[PDB]
């Protein structure tokens, strides 16, 4: 149950698809 | 004691918020433990609400269980508070019944977190589930803009060369479109008086500004984030785009070098609006006059129909795939245009605490923005006409046709699409039909969707600002027609681009049955009635 | 040790939605045609019982409502909220007519007597008031407890006022004295939820230690119902017999009244799109005909659960 | 459906485009304070709504109490007795030094004058051989017992991620190898042995002595790594006849 | 605290009768000797009844893409209910209502 | 997979996938009857 | 008018300081944090001489800057040369 | 628009003193620098996390991968491979050459020594605790004591 203090601030992948879509384009 | 007032709500929910989750702690703390830490809870709760509101992944990576638990849930019912008051607040703002600035200037800033909430899971979902353009439909678009653009003996945009004749005359044109804004000669402030003297400093000399603008489209791919806020016109919001100046500079001579380009290459067709050649009531009455000068417009002796259909575009702006425009701005221009035109809107959009990647969208805010909206739109004329009745509508290259005029009457007759115009996103096609195609036209929409117990009436919108005898007279045939008018055309457009809703449009039938023509050109409502009928 | 009597198990049968904050209270009307429930949306809705259809929505609280009570002698339906006001509704023309006024903080209970027609309400403010129902005067002010009152029940036999509070204490008080007589302080963590049996003249309290049966008047210790450690919120008894204790971490417990043995546990699940930590039971309460289970879930729902009829006594039997 | 679906009039670059397209193409582990994704996930909008709570994993070297390995080496047969809790990775490196034979037969690695003297590396440079995973394993010196005063037992490295199986006795105090070194302990037996080893003339460009106090042998007088790989052996083989 | 003479504007008297439940009000009189299970019974049974030379071309075939609009088809999906602010079809509508 | 959209985008699953086919879920938003009808009718 | 909408102003105020005023203030809140920055640094080549200027004793260098002595930090080399 | 290293220096200890979030107050120490300029000199050069290092051959076959897929947009391309814009931009371009207290205790004094200097020479209804005691509870009696 210990709890730390708050560190306040005021105080990825890529589908696959994409890359046919690029090939198709180019072709 | 004192009642909460409305002065005093706010406050004192936070209060009472405050309270329930120290009641939250005191019986979920075992047998033991003499360090309760309360308050440290609560700024734990504080800092969770704080990256709700900034749209920040807020973990903490040691933290046990409960308390987590206890965190999201209060966080959520705060969430939930704060979204059904900007709710209702919004609701009171368009009814009229707040005069009050406090309450605008609050659910202004709401609403600017929730749209870029929303903006950020759209972007996130754009970059995850990849693009929704998928791959014959991306490569049927840039094959047909290639033959549209070979059919018209299209001669492509160069690159600005070292000495170009012109460049100090659309250097003077933007410089003075750039000083439109800051003529009120007010108080400003940094950011204003460094924009102005950036101006100052390109008029003074132009060579200089010239040279430093060919080399940012050379070589500048990486940009400065940019600001957004709101506009509240009290019915809708607006977004407003900040640009650092020296970018707004490139983009606006970019942007007036493209236009008289384009304007003197002849890129755009004379039914692209607003053209630089009427004002909008004279686009309204041109409409008028186009639709009455038509060879036998009025006749409904042989049971022919006009179809006239307004629409729009929808989320036009949102769905433009920065690729395939790429792809679709190399066709027109220099590649090195082209990769500026296309680098410039993938940004950093910030406000406040809040900073996200424009990946999918286009910014309206840039200088050069409504070439590419134009351009886009195009495109979507040339998937709504087809290629035929586009080359037919207009004409030849060497002789083109002016807005609503064709070369022959057998040129006009040859498709039931006689009228065409696009203001910049909304779409209004002028169709005249005979008994046949009409018939045809309605089976098949009958054929793919049937509705025996007409049903099609109840769900058709009708122009309320006209009186009962100037409406639309709901009959079964014409409510039938132009449903399937509709339908026809939101097969031609894939949705994965753009998409035409039923609620936003209106299509008006004449006929034997119904005597006037309604549409809604601008601001302007229009009925047209014949003096036959 | 006696053999405990075979009660036969409760399943969920439908789930209402609707709500755009936590469903807080839940009360049914005596007549059974209708029940109403209070929420964190600042709305108070009366909903059908057969249908489940929304009869009515009524605004008018500025903040959460967290108890509503309907009178069995007066067309009156009082509410608290969080906002510090009572309000009385005549549903004669559904609009607040009285309003109860003097609480320092947050409302969190009321309770009605069913015979003198008077008033009780705790608060945040580690205080219950006995308010007058016609001249909203608060003829009393239970004082006494160190924390915040949770809930409050009130009876016609002696003593009238129960109050569970969070400093582990519940005080049996005296009505026309307005001062304590017993105070019970068995409980290790705060009561937040008391129930007083129709017939047995016995009664219940709640809390995340333990479970805990007395016997009136004295208030002596009789039975400590262990298991279900959880933050327990409510507390609702059949006249059949079945207590059920309902938790804040959404599981429910239910037991024999007299042997004090769990024979059902109901965990249900959530809203569609919902976190696992809204799970969480805040009311619940049975009709007038001790047959259906409504309970106000933390996830803006209102669940209602049926007896199970094909169940039997074999194929569901009692341990030990 | 089909890809030729919403798809009429197709063009001959169309077709020969999408033709050359498609000719082309856990029950111990329960850490208690769960992972950051529903919490995240609910508070951006930049990932996947995620709306059950699960558990993160964490073994970590769960042994019991502080192990003590007997080394004789030329200088003697010489105890120290390494915390687990102070640095479970510098114990877990020094006993797979003992046990796969990194330090049994090793070379000292370095000696200063009466400093640190520094064995159980195979290479004798200073900070060879190897440690259980083949690579070396991460470095950590604790402040409740780290390498200084006489005899303090540290896995000998540069800085982090650097000591296998350097295992150096430091004689003297010095903030030179606190937050360098993973200090496992302390020297618990042959203290007579180690100054001998310390006081020697020793060569002081590579730090080392001319004769190297070699190990001849290491025994386990008490094994907390051992022991909690056999925990964990245990705790497989309870769930690993049903699960094959 | 009753020795003051300051009096408020709202403990003024007002509504100095209570109420009382009628014979058709559901007095306690009329609920003791009732049986509200059958009732309910028959109440549900009827909700649950009560719930139940040169030749042309057509001339749209000279188009790219053609039935775009074929699975589109709302129906039931209005009548889901979500219990995320930001998710729930009200504020998407909301969102595309309110902001152009 | 044939990609969804982002304007339909189904986060979550259903109710009766949640609760089963037993469940009778209802989803209540306005009211019946006008706030001008009382609940417990007036003698007259 | 609209009282409590107007932008907030305060009676007895004395006005917004001048250019030499707030740039001497700029200045003193440049020398503080210099000052933090050393203390926490606890950096010994730092003094102030009697006239007032700041002095690196490990390079022997004046400073007539705050960033100046900050950006002193070659000093590698002269704190080589200067431990022997 | 230029950056000097004493800038570059006292914006580090900005950063370093008043956290990530406030930028005006970190504006107000820079002459003629704004807070807009002072965040992007710190996200674009200043921070910590910028990999200064050389590009190795996973991130230059990354980096060529993800410029074939998504052309020209740097933004997007950027966080994947974990550079910066600029820097991944930069690297691209090279390589497609290479292919080519005391205060009050003294008021406090002064106010004693006015007092002595007047005693030389109402109560404002409050309490005195020196002359008795302030809220006096007597401890409960019971089986013992004889007083003193
Ligand atoms: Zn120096």
């Amino acid at each position: 149950w210990k709890i730390p203090p708050c560190i306040s601030n005021w105080k990825v992948h890529i589908n696959e698809n994409f890359a046919k879509l690029a090939e198709a384009l180019y072709i | 004691a004192k009642t909460v007032t409305k002065q005093r709500v706010e406050s004192h929910f936070d209060l009472e918020l405050r309270a329930a989750v120290m009641h939250d702690i005191l019986d979920m703390m075992p047998e033991g433990i003499k360090q309760n830490k309360a308050r440290t809870i609560l700024q734990h709760l504080s800092e969770a609400w704080r990256c709700w509101k900034a749209n920040i992944p807020w973990k903490v990576p040691g933290l046990p269980t409960p308390i987590e638990n206890m965190i999201l849930r209060y966080v959520k019912a705060k969430a939930d508070w704060w979204t059904n008051t900007a709710h209702y607040n919004r609701e009171r703002i368009r009814r009229g019944a707040t005069v009050d600035k406090t309450v605008c200037k609050k659910n202004l800033g709401r609403l600017t977190r929730l749209y870029l909430k929303a903006e950020q899971e759209r972007q996130h979902n754009y970059l995850k589930d990849g693009p929704y353009i998928t791959a014959e439909e991306a490569v049927a678009v840039y094959t047909t803009t290639v033959h549209w653009l070979e059919s018209r003996r299209f001669s492509p945009i160069p690159f600005p060369p070292l000495s170009y004749k012109h460049d100090t005359k659309l250097l003077i044109l933007a410089l003075e479109r750039l000083k439109e804004a800051y003529s009120v000669k007010s108080r400003l402030n940094q950011s204003q008086r460094e924009e102005l003297g950036l101006i100052e400093q390109a008029y003074d000399n132009p060579h200089e500004a010239l040279s430093r603008i060919k080399r940012h489209l050379l070589t500048q791919r990486a940009f400065k984030e940019v600001g957004i806020e709101f506009m509240d016109l009290y019915s809708h919001l607006v977004p407003v785009y900040d640009v650092e100046p020296l970018e707004k500079i490139t983009d606006a001579y970019l942007d007036q070098y493209l236009w008289y380009e384009a304007d003197k290459r002849r890129l755009f067709p004379p039914w692209i609006k607003p053209a630089d050649t009427e004002p909008p009531p004279l686009l309204v009455y041109k409409w008028c006059q186009g639709i009455n000068n038509l060879q036998d417009v009025w006749e409904t002796s042989e049971g022919e129909c006009n179809v006239m259909l307004e629409s729009r575009f929808e989320k036009m702006y949102e769905k433009i795939d920065l690729t395939l425009l790429n792809r679709l701005l190399r066709l027109i221009v220099d590649h090195n245009i082209a990769d500026y035109m296309t680098a410039k809107n993938n940004v950093v959009i910030n406000y406040k605490d809040m900073n996200h990647t424009n990946s999918y969208g286009i910014i309206r805010g840039l200088q050069f923005a409504s070439f590419i909206v134009q351009y886009y739109g195009l495109v979507m004329d040339l998937l709504v006409l087809g290629l035929h009745r586009a080359s037919e509508m207009a004409g030849p290259p060497q002789m083109p046709n002016d807005f609503l005029s064709f070369q022959d009457i057998a040129t006009e007759a040859a498709h039931p699409i006689r009228l065409f115009c696009r203001y910049i996103d909304r779409i209004h096609i002028f169709f005249r039909f005979t008994a046949d195609e009409a018939r045809d036209l309605i089976q098949r929409y009958l054929t793919e969707h049937p509705d025996p117990n007409n049903e099609n009436i109840v769900g058709y919108n009708n122009k309320k600002c006209w009186p009962r005898d100037a409406r639309m007279r709901l009959m079964k045939h014409d409510v039938n027609l132009g449903r399937a008018v509709f339908w026809d055309i939101k097969n031609r457009l894939p949705r994965s681009v753009t998409t035409v809703q039923w609620e936003n449009s209106f299509v008006s039938v004449y006929s034997k049955d119904n005597p006037n023509l309604l549409f809604n050109m601008c601001g302007f409502e229009c009925r047209i009635l014949p003096k036959c009928r | 040790m006696p053999k405990p009597q075979w009660h036969p198990p409760w399943k969920l049968y439908r789930v209402i939605s609707g709500h755009l904050g936590w469903v807080r209270c839940i009360a049914v009307e005596p007549g059974n045609q209708w029940f109403v429930t209070g929420s964190a949306d600042r709305t108070i809705k009366i909903w059908d019982l057969a249908s489940g259809k929304l009869k009515l929505s009524l605004t008018g609280h500025i903040s959460t409502v967290r108890g509503v009570i309907v009178s069995t002698r007066s067309p009156y339906l009082f509410s608290c909220g969080e906002d510090k006001q009572v309000k009385c509704w005549d549903l004669e023309y559904n609009k607040v007519i009285r309003h109860y006024h003097g609480h320092l903080s947050a409302v969190y209970g009321l309770d009605l007597h069913p015979t003198i027609d008077v008033l009780v309400t705790c608060s945040r403010d580690s205080t219950a008031r006995i308010w007058d129902v016609r001249t909203k005067a608060s003829v009393h002010t239970l004082s006494g407890h160190t924390n915040a009152v949770a809930t409050v029940r009130c009876q016609a036999a002696e003593p009238q006022i129960i109050t569970g509070s969070h400093d582990t204490t519940i005080r049996l008080w005296d009505l026309v004295a307005g001062k304590t007589r017993v105070t019970l302080t068995n409980h290790k963590k705060s009561v937040r939820a008391v129930v007083l049996h129709p017939r047995h003249y016995t009664f219940a309290s709640g809390s995340p230690d333990n479970i805990k049966q007395w016997k009136f008047p004295d208030g002596s210790f009789i039975q400590n119902l262990s298991g279900h450690n959880a933050i327990i919120n409510t507390l609702t008894v059949n006249s059949d017999g079945v207590l059920v204790s309902g938790a804040d971490n959404g599981t429910m417990h239910l037991w024999d009244w007299r042997t004090g043995y769990n024979f059902q546990r109901v965990h249900a699940a959530v809203q569609p799109g919902s976190l696992d930590s809204e799970s969480g039971i805040f009311a619940c309460a049975f009709d007038q005909s001790e047959s259906r289970l409504l309970t106000a879930e933390a996830d803006k729902t209102i669940k209602v659960y049926r007896e199970d009829d094909t169940a039997t006594e074999e194929t569901h039997p009692v341990s030990w | 459906q089909d890809p030729s679906y919403y798809l009429k009039n197709t063009n001959a670059e169309t077709r020969e485009t999408l033709q050359e397209l498609y000719k082309e193409f856990d029950k111990l582990n329960a850490a208690h304070y769960s992972t950051g994704k529903v919490s995240a996930s609910f508070t951006s909008t930049a990932m996947v709504p995620e709306t059950t709570h699960e558990a993160a994993a964490i073994r970590y070297q769960f042994v019991k109490k502080k192990g003590y390995v007997r080394l004789h080496t030329n200088k003697g047969d010489l105890n120290l007795e390494l915390h687990c809790d102070l640095t479970p990775k510098t114990c877990e490196n020094f006993i797979r030094l003992c046990k796969k034979h990194y330090y049994d037969g090793t070379i000292f690695h370095r000696s200063i004058r009466n400093f640190v003297i520094q064995g159980g590396d195979p290479t004798g440079t200073g900070t060879g051989g190897e440690s259980y995973w083949g690579k070396p394993f991460k470095d950590e010196f604790r402040p409740n017992l780290s390498h200084t005063g006489r005899g303090i037992l540290s896995m000998a490295n540069s800085g982090p991620n650097s000591n296998r199986s350097q295992f150096f006795i430091t004689f003297r105090s010095c903030a030179y190898l606190d937050k360098k070194h993973t200090i496992f302990g302390r020297v618990v037996g042959g203290f007579d042995v180690l100054t001998a080893m310390e006081n020697v003339e020793s060569d002081p460009k590579t730090d080392r002595p001319k004769e190297e106090i070699r190990i001849d042998a290491t025994t386990v007088f008490v094994d907390p790594y051992e022991e909690a790989d056999a925990q964990i052996a245990q705790e497989r083989k309870t769930q690993l006849k049903v699960a094959p | 605290s009753q020795l003051s003479k300051q009096y408020s504007s709202r403990d003024l008297p007002s509504h100095t009768k209570i109420k009382y439940r009628q014979t058709t009000q559901d007095a306690p009189e009329e609920v003791r000797n009732r049986d509200f299970r059958r009732e309910l019974e028959e109440r549900e049974r009827a909700a649950a009844r009560e719930k139940n030379f040169k030749v042309k071309r057509r001339w749209d075939d000279d188009v790219v893409f053609k039935n775009c609009a074929k699975g589109v088809d709302d129906q039931k999906k209005d009548k889901r209910f979500v219990n995320d602010t930001l998710r729930s079809e009200f504020h998407k509508k909301f969102m595309e209502k309110y902001i152009k | 997979m044939e990609v969804v959209l982002h304007e339909d985008k189904k986060y979550y699953p259903t109710a009766e996938e949640v609760y089963g086919p037993e469940v009778e879920t209802i989803v209540q938003e306005e009211d019946t009857q006008p706030l001008t009808e009382p609940i417990i009718k007036p003698v007259k | 008018m609209d009282f409590q909408h107007r932008p907030g102003g305060k009676t007895g105020s004395g006005g917004v300081a001048s250019s030499s005023e707030s740039n001497r203030d700029r200045r003193e809140r440049l020398r503080q944090l210099a000052l933090e920055t050393i203390d926490i640094n606890k950096d010994p080549y730092f003094m102030k001489n009697h006239l007032g200027s700041y002095e690196c004793k490990l390079c022997l260098t004046l400073h007539n800057n705050e960033g100046s002595y900050l950006a002193h930090t070659k000093h590698q080399t002269n704190l080589a040369r200067r431990a022997a | 628009g230029v950056w000097r290293n004493t800038e570059d220096e006292i914006l580090k200890a900005a950063v370093m003193k008043y956290g990530k979030n406030q930028w005006s107050r970190i504006a107000s120490l820079l002459h003629r620098k704004s807070a807009k300029q002072c965040k992007a000199r710190w996200y674009e050069w200043l921070d910590p996390s910028i990999k200064k290092t050389e590009w190795s051959r996973e991130e230059e076959e990354k980096l060529l991968h993800l410029a074939k897929l998504m052309p020209t947009q740097w933004r997007t391309i950027a966080p994947i491979i974990g550079r910066t814009a600029a820097q991944c931009l930069e690297h691209y371009e090279f390589l497609l050459d290479k292919a080519a207290k005391a205060r009050e205790k003294q008021l406090e004094e002064a106010r004693r020594l006015a007092a002595l200097q007047k005693r030389r020479e109402k109560r404002k209804r409050g309490v005195d605790y020196n002359a008795e005691i302030p809220f006096e509870k007597k401890p409960a009696l019971g089986f013992y004591d004889t007083s003193e």
